[PDB]
RNA sequence: GAAAUGAGAACAGUGUAAAUCUCUUAGCGAGGAACAAUUGGAGGGCAAGUCAUGGUGCCAGCAGCCGCGGUAAUUCCAGCUCCA
């Protein structure tokens, strides 16, 4: 059973062909439950060159404690991040009694997590968007980070682990500055994710004007779903 | 707990014991200076080492003994 | 003893001791670029910094500005000449793009081995060290010889050494000089 | 009842029998030794591990070099290997031994 | 609100709170008053001393061991010391009334370890290293 | 397998108030414990052991902190290897 079967509308819509891209379903914000629209967009033929190659990482194994009924009772929880470095990141955690249960379901979750980051110019604007737009701020638990813009080639300024999700989410320039518990990793980790969430959260000046009128995918392909398959 | 000889807090005790074991002799020697680095270099961040599952790539120390060795070249 | 003269550092110790990508990256450029001892790569990464600093000062100011105009050309011409730049950037802004990829790729020893003149990135390092090699009208015996791009016409073998139709040395002399 | 028979060890040098005197607490214990110095033990980490030791019992005593005031407490004595003791003749008859 | 002025008299009395909490950071309290000069080692780095003693130091819980050490009288201050004799059977190259160097354990001040209240260890013998002695380059 | 060369060491020449050293240079000066780099580390922080390694068995000792050692020590003493 290697097969998709699609549970969502919207999975029948990405299987069959039919939605363009995935910043496309980002747009209409339709809600991506299942795990499978995502490994849609990144073909698994393998092309070694592609920067759109979709990266998974295991960041956090977690022995968690329970006292129950006498017992000591050990799961284990991870945190784990997927992105392409181009524009597209996301973030998931899930306990489990098994490690590469958890480590499964975490994948799992982290491509239902998937978030749009933008990128923008620190000067003159010139190639390749190389950071963020604005200044931006995650907060999670304690913690916050704050997302500055950096100029060409000063790199990731950010401790290990923001580090590694701002790679995964490939902003290349940024200064990076943190508050509360940061040990704290699922906080840490958190924080990074919905402060590069956030970046298409600021209506930043260009985006002022009237926007495009469209109708959802839904409503123009309701012909294609209501077939019966 | 009956098996005692020595005092208890006796000084130099278990450095004395300890059996003297000579440092090998080695065949050639050890290249000084940039000659080690590229060494380092080849056996560890060289193409064919690139080329092979990062995730799956061999840890530096793995082999303590020979056998390993001798397992790893075949 | 009283003395004049200037204090200098050439590099830079990182915050972090120990982390592997930084090690590994460090590790990828003594590979390639055929270095030994890592603080070689750090004086480097030290002299881009500086560069960049320079260009970051220039863009705070007016694109009018008299000193971002002279020290901002200054900056260019010393980029060209060097060959860091290439001739169609001649922004400021393209400046901080460098890479020590790049500025590696000017050392007298990347220089030597690409150009024919040594089959390998460390027989080149030797050569160099073997007063083998003349840059313009003088003899170098330094690996880190930033190569002027005017000076890369004449790079050839020292008028002094053998491949320079110098007396063979004295490896060959004494072999040679014994008899069956 | 007792644990298992082991031969009865003898004050090698470096060591000293002794007798228990008063408790002090932190596992020390002033002891009276047969060296005819009174001297502050500690007790072992093997001993603080298996064998309580109380007052008046028949110890054996690591000593140190540097300090001859504080002794190691080394090993107890049951009351077997103690009469056993005064049969070979290493400490003296009169002793008092109580169970 | 704040608790804190705002406004552009305020200068002085800005600069003078905080001259005043500054106290409350304990690195600049003890710097401004004094109080490395009157240490056993009056704010040096090492101190020379002699042996009054050998001593054994019962470790800290939950470890049980004896720290091999020492009782120095400082030749500067006269002031008994109570030092650390470190790696394996060191303490023999003591001998009662030695010269003796002796440095922090490196918390600058408070002891280290299992080893309860004892702020020193020892450096050198006579005149030779306690490293020297141990890997025997030298004799003493 | 022969080439390459400086450290070393030298005629000369450069340099000096003179002397030394440098620099230029004849006659010399490389195949292995020599012309042989160390100093600190392999449990975490922190790069590096998944040694069926030997010794010691809460002792000797390690450990900035957490901790390691109580007879199968990833932490002591050593050997190998590996890391910085
Ligand atoms: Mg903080
Ligand atoms: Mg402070
Ligand atoms: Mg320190
Ligand atoms: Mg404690
Ligand atoms: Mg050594
Ligand atoms: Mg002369
Ligand atoms: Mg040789
Ligand atoms: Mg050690
Ligand atoms: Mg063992
Ligand atoms: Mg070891």
């Amino acid at each position: 059973k290697n097969d998709w079967q699609p549970q969502t509308k919207l999975g029948r819509l990405v299987k069959y062909g039919k939605i363009s891209s995935l910043d496309e379903i980002f747009k209409y914000s339709i809600p991506i439950k299942e795990p499978e629209i995502i490994d849609h967009f990144y073909p698994k033929n393998k092309d070694v060159q592609a920067e759109h190659k979709l990266m998974e990482e295991v960041l956090q194994i977690t022995p968690v404690q329970k006292q129950t009924q006498a017992g000591q009772r050990t799961r284990f929880k991870g945190f784990v991040v997927v992105g392409d470095s181009n524009g597209h990141i996301g973030l998931g955690w899930k306990v489990a009694k098994e490690v590469q249960g958890a480590i499964k379901g975490a994948i799992t979750h982290a491509k239902l997590n998937m978030v749009p980051v933008r990128k923008g110019y620190w000067g003159n604007k010139i190639a390749n968007a190389h950071t963020i737009p604005q200044k931006i701020t995650g907060k999670s638990g304690s913690v916050r980070i704050r997302l500055v813009p950096a100029p060409r080639g000063t790199g990731i300024v950010a401790a290990p682990i923001p580090k590694k999700v701002l790679q995964f989410a490939g902003v290349q320039d940024i200064y990076t500055s943190s508050q509360g518990c940061t040990r704290t990793r699922g906080n840490f980790l958190k924080a990074t994710y919905y402060a590069l969430a956030n970046t298409y959260r600021y209506l930043t000046p260009d985006f002022w004007g009237k926007p495009e009128d469209n109708e959802l995918p839904f409503e123009t392909f309701s012909e294609f779903l209501h077939t019966k398959a | 707990m009956g098996r005692m000889h020595g005092t208890l807090a006796k000084a130099g005790k278990v450095r004395k014991q300890t059996p003297k074991v000579e440092k090998k002799d080695k065949p050639r020697k050890t290249p000084k200076g940039r000659s080690y680095k590229r060494i380092l270099y080849n056996r560890r961040y060289a193409p064919h080492i690139l080329a092979t599952d990062p995730k799956k790539r061999k840890s530096p120390n793995w082999h303590a003994g020979k056998k390993e060795k001798m397992d790893a070249a075949a | 003893g009283k003395t004049y003269i200037n204090t200098s550092k050439t590099y830079s110790t990182p915050r972090r001791p120990y982390e592997k990508e930084r090690l590994d990256n460090e590790m990828k450029l003594i590979g390639t670029f055929g270095l030994k001892n890592k603080r070689e790569v750090w004086r480097v990464q030290m002299i881009l910094a500086k560069f960049r600093k320079a260009a970051r000062e220039l863009l705070t100011l007016d694109p009018k500005d008299p000193r971002r105009l002279f020290e901002g050309s200054a900056l260019l011409r010393r980029m060209f000449k060097y060959g860091l730049l290439s001739e169609q950037e001649r922004k400021l802004d393209y400046v901080l793009g460098l890479t020590i990829h790049k500025l590696m790729e000017r050392r007298l020893q990347t220089r030597v081995f690409k150009l024919n003149l040594a089959n390998s990135i460390h027989h080149s390092r030797v050569l160099i060290r073997q007063r083998h090699i003349k840059v313009g009208k003088n003899l170098v015996n330094v690996p880190s010889f930033m190569v002027r791009t005017d000076s890369e016409k004449s790079i050839d073998f020292a008028s002094t050494s053998p491949l320079g139709g110098g007396r063979e040395g004295r490896t060959k002399r004494k072999n040679a000089k014994k008899s069956a | 009842e007792n644990e298992t028979k082991r031969e009865l060890v003898f004050k090698e040098e470096g060591m000293e029998y002794a007798q228990v005197i008063k408790m002090l607490g932190n596992g020390r214990l002033e002891v009276f030794c047969f060296d005819g110095k009174r001297r502050i033990g500690h007790i072992c980490g093997r001993l603080k591990k298996k064998v309580w030791i109380s007052m008046d019992d028949i110890v054996l005593v690591g000593l140190r070099d540097f300090q001859d005031d504080k002794c190691d407490i080394l090993l107890k004595y049951l009351p077997d290997e103690v009469r056993n003791l005064k049969q070979y003749g290493e400490i003296d008859e009169n002793i008092k031994i109580n169970d | 609100g704040v608790g804190k002025p705002r406004g552009i008299r305020a200068g002085r009395k800005l600069a003078r709170h905080r001259k005043d909490q500054r106290w409350a950071d304990n690195d600049f309290n003890k710097r401004l008053l004094g109080s490395r000069w009157r240490n056993p080692f009056m704010g040096a780095s090492h101190a020379k001393g002699l042996v009054t003693e050998k001593i054994g130091i019962e470790s800290k819980q939950p470890n049980s061991a004896v720290r091999k050490c020492v009782r120095v009288l400082l030749r500067k201050n006269s002031k008994k010391i109570a030092a650390f004799v470190p790696m394996d059977g060191c303490l023999n190259f003591l001998a009662e009334n030695d010269e003796v160097l002796v440095a922090g354990l490196g918390r600058q001040g408070h002891a280290v370890g299992d080893i309860p209240g004892v702020r020193f260890k020892v450096v050198c013998v006579k005149g030779i290293s306690l490293l020297a002695l141990f890997k025997g380059k030298k004799e003493k």
